[PDB]
């Protein structure tokens, strides 16, 4: 097996910056049978580079590949906001036609604070024994954020889950949903439900709350 | 117009089998090596198998030798993966993937999720995330739909039958401790539209043949 090792594992660069993605092989890859793919979250990979340096159909000039032997690169000469992805190299010289582990490229932008919104459980859901409380953080950067749920001012742990959207292809922000899940019995023993958000763009943390049943 | 269309995936019992098909159009299929590549949830791409243009040479990852078989039908421009003795290690999105020498960006299929599990398809409950003063300022309101307790992936969510697209964020599903998935989809709209425009989320869970339309009504 030819092992392909990609570096860096993660890369964050701004529009206009030059991005370099490396692919090292454990033995020589002959015939420059080395490809690069772009994969966006939850989407089919697109072939970008084949034969080490050839652009695939529909690939813009800012993407280029180079290399031979054991060392290859994929360059984005001038980043555009639509260029975030995981980039994978693959050799197709000798089976198994192995992939590298990918480099996740994020598009850096200037700090952008989230808008925070809290949504009580719907009447319909409470009917059936469970309460989901949703806290939405909209359109922010960087991706790192801390959401703390408080119930009657007591810090919660273990009863929430979070999910984050892919980067916006035009303005490079993210959005995040946090869902607190309780039994209806537990839900009805408390009054104040609060989501407290800490983020680099907020000079001070922002708390959104409601009182149950109002 | 290059298209690779996969079928044959979905939920399958551990120890069971699936037959994956891939119908190719838009380039000379019979000139190229073809492959299957898979991606386990949250993981990287993994090459599975490939086949020469005439079928006469094929290679496999060791973990599937003797239980997966790659074949092709050049007459029907189709690629196949017959998968047997399936295990949870096989759970992944499977892509048919042309030899990169073809040089076409759009040379992989859309992917089919294979979930190796003894759980049953189960359709979501859909609850509104109603707009209110808490989701509304600066002339815009946020609203949405909580799509809760379904298995397996995936679901699709649209708004107003696809008429509403701007300002939509449909979150990646989270797997709950229950072993069921949940997801929210949210949209930001003009607060002035709340009296006037109807907002409906259209949820399709193909694995359970469940379709739900939920109207999301404003709070005072
Ligand atoms: N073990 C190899 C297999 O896994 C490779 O993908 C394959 C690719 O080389 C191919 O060469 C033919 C002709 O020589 C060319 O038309 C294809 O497009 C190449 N990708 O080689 C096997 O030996
Ligand atoms: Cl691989």
């Amino acid at each position: 097996e030819i092992v392909l090792t990609q570096s860096p594992g993660t890369l964050s660069l701004s529009p206009g910056d030059r991005a370099t993605h490396s692919c090292r092989a454990s033995q020589s890859v002959s015939r420059s049978y080395l490809a690069w793919y772009q994969q966006k979250p939850g989407q089919t990979p697109r072939l970008f580079i084949y034969g080490a340096s050839n652009r695939a159909t529909g690939i813009p000039d800012r993407f280029s590949g180079s290399g031979s032997g054991t060392y290859f690169t994929l360059t984005i000469s001038r980043l555009e906001p639509e260029d975030f992805a995981v980039y994978y190299c693959q050799q197709y010289d000798s089976a198994p036609d192995t992939f590298g582990q990918g480099t996740r490229l994020e598009i850096k932008r200037t700090v952008a604070a989230p808008s925070v919104f809290i949504f009580p459980p719907s009447d319909e859901q409470l009917k059936s024994g469970t309460a989901s409380v949703v806290c939405l953080l909209n359109n922010f950067y960087p991706r790192e954020a801390k959401v703390q749920w408080k119930v009657d001012n007591a810090l919660q742990s273990g009863n929430s889950q979070e999910s984050v959207t892919e980067q916006d292809s035009k303005d490079s922000t993210y959005s995040l949903s946090s869902t607190l899940t309780l039994s209806k019995a537990d839900y009805e023993k408390h009054k104040v439900y609060a989501c407290e958000v800490t983020h680099q763009g907020l000079s001070s943390p922002v708390t959104k709350s409601f009182n149950r049943g109002e | 117009e290059v298209q690779l269309v996969e079928s044959g995936g979905g939920l399958v019992q551990p120890g069971g089998s699936l037959r994956l098909s891939c119908a190719v159009s838009g380039f000379p299929f019979s000139s190229y090596w073809m492959s299957w590549v898979r991606q386990a949830p949250g993981k990287g791409l993994e090459w599975v198998a490939n086949i020469k243009e005439d079928g006469s040479e094929k290679y496999y990852v060791d973990s599937v030798k003797g239980r997966f078989t790659i074949s092709r039908d050049n007459a029907k421009n189709s690629l196949y993966l017959q998968m047997n003795s399936l295990r949870a290690e096989d759970t992944a999105v499977y892509y048919c993937a042309t030899d990169p020498d073809v040089g076409l960006s759009d040379s992989w299929g859309q992917g089919t999720l294979v979930t190796v599990s003894s759980a049953s398809t189960k359709g979501p409950s859909v609850f509104p995330l109603a707009p209110s003063s808490k989701s509304t300022s600066g002339g815009t309101a946020a609203l949405g739909c909580l799509v809760k307790d379904y298995f397996p992936e995936p679901v699709t969510v649209s708004w107003n039958s696809g008429a509403l697209t701007s300002g939509v964020h449909t979150f990646p599903a989270v797997l709950q401790s229950s072993g069921l998935y949940s997801l929210s989809s949210v949209v930001t709209v003009p607060s002035s539209s709340l009296g006037t425009q109807t907002y409906i989320c259209n949820v399709n869970h193909k694995p359970s043949n469940t379709k739900v339309d939920k109207k999301v009504e404003p709070k005072s």
